[PDB]
RNA sequence: ACGAGACUCUGGCAUGCUAACUAGUUACGCGACCCCGGUCGGCGUAACUUCUUAGAGGGACAAGUGGCGUU
């Protein structure tokens, strides 16, 4: 089966740690696994005035929100995919599994 | 200007004082030495400390230093 | 699901949900020393950990209040029934939490006390809890028509750069007295530890340490021994 | 006794020359690795203007390449660089067959076996890794090894006593057996960190050199220290002549040659081009290799040149 | 038998021109068309400048196919003229002896440095309170 | 086969810089000879790096001014090319020799600077730098051609051509020679 | 002790490392046109990361040289 697992999160270190854990499980289970494909990141920019009133020098704030997304493919039945995704998950990392 | 601050100078001085035999005039060799014998959080601070260690080695090779 | 909104809007709605949840609990649990929430996602399960000081008083008698909080969260945020379970736990080192000490100073000022007495007491409690240094700012109409401010700085307090983000803890609170509004600004600089429970992991950028070398022996005679 | 005469220099490098290697198969080829990321294969011409010209530059490293050894058939090459990886070069096309992976720190020295099947490698880490021909480790010692940096590892030339010598910064020069891969004899009594050791081609006596300038000699069959003679400055490189009973050292900006029958200096190979009198520091020698016939001696300096030397009488 | 091929890129601002040197007769084409049919025609000497500097005898053993994407016009021309020189230098340096690479590279550097070294000049970010990177809006008193 | 670097169609050798004080500020002979006056740049980074720029490239750089022409380098290149063609077609001489002679004869050699407080008028004569002589020559020739080609049927490619022709002889019918002589007279009036 | 510095983000490069049918390159086959080769963002599948994407690491420190300076 063509099984695709999508991981999208905000932090980068916990995302890399859980991706390393998943690829380590795929390597120790001895099955064909695609590499960690790194999609381009998206930034959410909101620019707003600092002062609440209309007095002062025209100073502005710059907010950002980096979003990192990975996807790793597998060749296995579904129960292996669920039992390998439901092990040692991180709170700040979303996991999302579909089959084509 | 390129003037080293007091943290770099104190770290390089105690590195020269405390580990002296395992040093040299090469910047990369004592750079790796200062990498392993101490804990520097950044890398620019490590390079500045290693450069001041190299300069202090060149100064010790000519004579004594009152620090 | 047919709607399935975009990846930007998902993180936006999740942040709005955490912000509204944190605001709701910091309005409700002002008595038991509320600190924050921790929403952890599970397959077909959501649970929100509450870290407070009086964990015997957040539950009530036989867990009445926690049941009412689960019920109001389920009825407000639009969640399936039985999918939300709240959990309450106590946190150690109460003097290293900025929000808990700010709420304690607010309760001490609201019950009726000298402001300098309460500030000295909470600062001595914070440095008896094992902090690196703290400052307390109380601004308002302090004993008179014209407002003033008193600042109690002792210890070590950084102000600039990236390490102000994960070394100090800033909490702002408002006190409603009979004459006006009194503000609380408290900032506690956490000490460095490699454990990861008291404060952060990374040291200060200007801080450098060297390790003690051993006492090696210098042989004046060339020797050679065989073993193994 | 005799006189050593220079003949020329090999220009074309950009950093300090770290290793020089030659083979009996190609007497008109010098293969040198420098501080820069390239490895320059030289083609010898013996002309009045230039002694040799570069023939092929070997690239693929990302940091300071420190050691290079040429295999017994004359068509392969092994390089140890600081990136933590080793490359098995091809001298006909310039490509890399296998890439060695597993080291985590900068690599100091590598060496081919006598039978051209085994690979030893000493690095900045406290481990010594045994590799095969095809880039797979067999058994790497990590627990009972040097307490700090490992400088040089070398093989025996003969298979009757197939030991490997290893010197490092911890003032403890060691001997490991090839079979069970454990320590046999450790040697103590050297002041300062080590730079190199060199095994004589008959596989009997070894030479050791480090910071203090004492060229300490040992034995391979028994763990008995023979003698110790001063060399002056810091000893960087050591080598043995294949035919003549000699031993040459790189003591700072000068090369010292001694006679091993009667312990006396043969010649003093100082910097005969005396021109840096304007408050300068003399460049030092970091690598030197004898030829296969023991006739032409090539030395690596820090002034971006490789000097050649020949015997007149 | 063996096939000889190198593939070297080149940048000025954002344009990337990637050449391809393999064996064959002498022909140079960028984006499927020769060097003479590239607009603007007033930079045709900038296009043909390494070919006129090195001669047609060095290019006779190779053929050159450049793909270019991004940037403007002038930056694309400079990226192409850098990439052709870098690809020829890399092909000579890989398969021919590198002495001939040295008499190519020394005269290439001696003419102009940008034939082999990229220009590290990028656009500065705009700041608030002004129309551009450094300019500010007009200040009014009274 | 680059025997000599033809500047489009003009030879770069056999040209003479008569003024000995401008031998190393006119980069036209045997080192800084290019096919085109368009280069990457990086000349205004250091303190004296602009002296090694070729004089025709500096002329094309200082040609574009007055708001509506900023950044348009290619148009200035083709106007300078047409001007060089007109100069060669008119005088029968090399266009680089006319341009070099126009630099030397239009460069002032003494200037009066303003001294005193803010409001008073008082001058003091000083001599000028060889680089500033070249800069003033290029600026004067460019602004003279620009003022000559304004609200007129005569195009700027032959207005710049007649600018360099009149400046190379010192005929005082050009703007640059007249302004140079005005500056020299004001400097000489109060030495 | 604070401020500065130190710190964080981004830009500038590495033909070396880790992987890409939601990004490509190069070979091969089919197909269209011209006069034996050229063009194709036409079609498809044998390797690879040269382009692109993004992670760990590397690199710059006044390091080398010559002058001025209590050297």
């Amino acid at each position: 089966h063509r099984i695709r697992i999508t991981l999208t999160s905000r932090n980068v270190k916990s995302l890399e740690k859980v991706c390393a854990d998943l690829i380590r499980g795929a390597k120790e289970k001895n099955l064909k696994v695609k590499g960690p494909v790194r999609m381009p990141t998206k930034t959410l920019r909101i620019t707003t005035r600092k002062t609440p009133c209309g007095e002062g020098s025209k100073t502005w704030d710059r907010f950002q929100m980096r979003i990192h997304k990975r996807l790793i493919d597998l060749h296995s039945p579904s129960e292996i995919v669920k039992q390998i995704t439901s092990i040692s998950i991180e709170p700040g990392v979303e996991v999302e599994v579909t089959i084509a | 200007g390129r003037v080293r601050t007091k943290t770099v100078k104190k770290a390089a001085r105690v590195i020269i004082e405390k580990y002296y035999t395992r040093l040299g005039n090469d910047f990369h060799t004592n750079k790796r030495v200062c990498e392993e014998i101490a804990i520097i959080p950044s890398k620019k601070l490590r390079n500045k400390i290693a450069g001041y260690v190299t300069h202090l080695m060149k100064r010790i090779q000519r004579g004594p230093v009152r620090g | 699901m047919a709607v399935q909104i975009s990846k930007k809007r998902k993180f936006v709605a999740d942040g709005i949900f955490k912000a509204e949840l944190n605001e709701f609990l910091t309005r409700e649990l002002a008595e038991d020393g509320y600190s924050g929430v921790e929403v952890r996602v599970t397959p077909t399960r959501t649970e929100i950990i509450i870290l407070a000081t009086r964990t015997q008083n957040v539950l009530g008698e036989k867990g009445r209040r926690i049941r009412e909080l689960t019920a109001v969260v389920q009825k407000r945020f639009g969640f399936p029934e039985g999918s939300v379970e709240l959990y309450a736990e106590k946190v150690a080192t109460r003097g290293l939490c900025a929000i808990a000490q700010a709420e304690s100073l607010r309760y001490k000022l609201l019950g009726g006390l000298a402001v300098r007495r309460a500030c000295y007491g909470v600062l001595r409690f914070i440095m008896e809890s094992g902090a690196k240094g703290c400052e307390v700012v109380v601004s308002g109409k302090l004993r008179g028509q014209r407002a003033k401010s008193m600042k109690f700085v002792d210890g070590l307090m950084i102000h600039s750069g990236d390490p102000v983000n994960y070394y100090v803890d800033t909490a702002v609170r408002h006190v409603l007295l009979r004459q006006g509004v009194l503000g609380i600004k408290v900032k506690i600089m956490l000490p460095w530890d490699p454990s990861g429970k008291i404060g952060p992991k990374k040291p200060l950028p200007d801080h450098v340490s060297i390790v003690e070398p051993k006492d090696e022996i210098l042989p004046t005679t060339p020797i050679s021994e065989q073993k193994g | 006794t005799e006189q050593m005469t220079l003949r020329g220099t090999l220009k074309g490098h950009n950093g300090w020359v770290t290793q020089i290697a030659t083979t009996p198969q190609f007497p008109d080829m010098i293969l040198s690795a420098s501080r820069d990321k390239t490895i320059i294969m030289w083609k010898l011409t013996r002309d009045e203007t230039n002694y040799g010209i570069p023939q092929r530059a070997l690239r693929g490293h990302s940091h300071f390449v420190s050691d290079v050894v040429i295999s017994s058939d004359g068509q392969f090459a092994l390089s140890g660089s600081w990136d933590g990886t080793l490359r098995l070069w091809d001298l006909t096309t310039g490509t890399t067959t296998r890439r060695f992976v597993g080291h985590t720190k900068d690599v100091l020295s590598v060496a081919f076996s006598s039978d051209n099947r085994q690979i030893v490698s000493g690095s900045r880490d406290k481990t010594i890794k045994l590799w095969n021909t095809l880039g797979v480790c067999k058994y790497t010692v990590q627990d009972e090894s040097h307490s700090e940096w490992v400088s040089c590892v070398r093989f025996s030339p003969n298979s009757s006593n197939p030991i490997i010598v290893s010197c490092g910064w911890d003032k403890l020069v060691k001997v490991w057996n090839l079979a069970n891969c454990k320590l046999k004899t450790n040697h103590i009594g050297h002041t300062g960190y080590l730079n190199t050791v060199t095994v004589s081609p008959d596989g009997s006596l070894c030479a050791s050199g480090g910071k203090d300038g004492q060229a300490m000699l040992w034995d391979l069959n028994e763990g008995k220290h023979l003698y110790t003679l001063d060399g002056g400055d810091i000893i960087n490189a050591l080598c043995f002549s294949p035919n003549r009973y000699w031993l040459c050292a790189a003591t700072g900006p000068s090369i010292k040659i001694w006679d091993l029958e009667g312990k006396i200096i043969v010649d003093e190979l100082k910097q005969e081009v005396i021109s840096t009198s304007s408050k300068a520091e003399p460049p030092q020698c970091t690598s030197l290799a004898w030829s296969a016939d023991g006739q032409t001696l090539f030395a690596g300096y820090t002034d971006n040149l490789v000097r050649v030397w020949q015997v007149t009488i | 038998g063996p096939l000889q091929s190198v593939q070297v890129f080149g940048r000025k601002k954002t344009a990337t021109a990637v050449a391809h040197c393999k064996r064959g007769n002498g022909l140079i084409k960028v984006n499927g068309r020769p060097l003479e049919m590239i607009e603007p025609r007033t930079l045709q000497y900038k296009l043909l400048e390494p070919v006129l500097l090195l001669g047609k005898e060095r290019f006779a053993g190779v053929d050159i196919r450049v793909r270019v994407k991004g940037g403007g016009h002038v930056a694309q021309i400079y990226a192409i003229r850098q990439s052709i020189s870098k690809a020829l230098v890399a092909y000579y340096q890989k398969y021919v002896d590198e002495a001939s690479k040295k008499e190519i590279k020394d005269i290439l550097i001696q003419y102009d440095r940008t034939l082999l070294v990229a220009d590290p000049r990028r656009c500065e970010s705009k700041k608030f309170g002004g129309p551009g990177a450094r300019a500010r809006y007009q200040k009014s008193y009274r | 086969t680059p025997d000599i670097k033809l500047f489009g169609k003009w030879s770069t050798d056999d040209v003479q810089i008569n003024d000995i004080s401008l031998q190393d500020y006119i980069a036209v002979k045997e080192k800084y000879a290019k096919y085109l006056p368009h280069s990457a740049g990086r000349y205004a980074a250091k303190r004296f790096r602009k002296a090694q720029c070729p004089i025709v490239e500096r002329l094309t750089n200082s040609m574009m001014m007055h708001g509506r022409n900023n950044g348009k380098k290619l148009m200035t290149v083709r106007i300078v090319k047409h001007a060089f063609e007109i100069i060669h077609l008119l005088t029968g001489e090399n266009p680089l020799q006319v341009l070099v002679n126009a630099i030397i004869n239009s460069g002032p050699r003494e200037d009066s600077t303003r001294i005193g407080r803010a409001g008073t008028v008082r001058r003091q004569a000083v001599d000028v730098s060889p680089l500033r002589r070249v800069n003033q020559a290029i600026w004067l020739l460019c602004t003279g051609a620009r003022e000559a080609a304004f609200r007129n049927i005569k195009t700027i490619a032959e207005c710049l051509a007649d600018e360099l022709i009149n400046a190379a002889k010192g005929s005082s019918n050009s703007y640059a020679i007249k302004k140079k002589d005005e500056l020299e007279r004001v400097a000489k009036s109060n030495r």
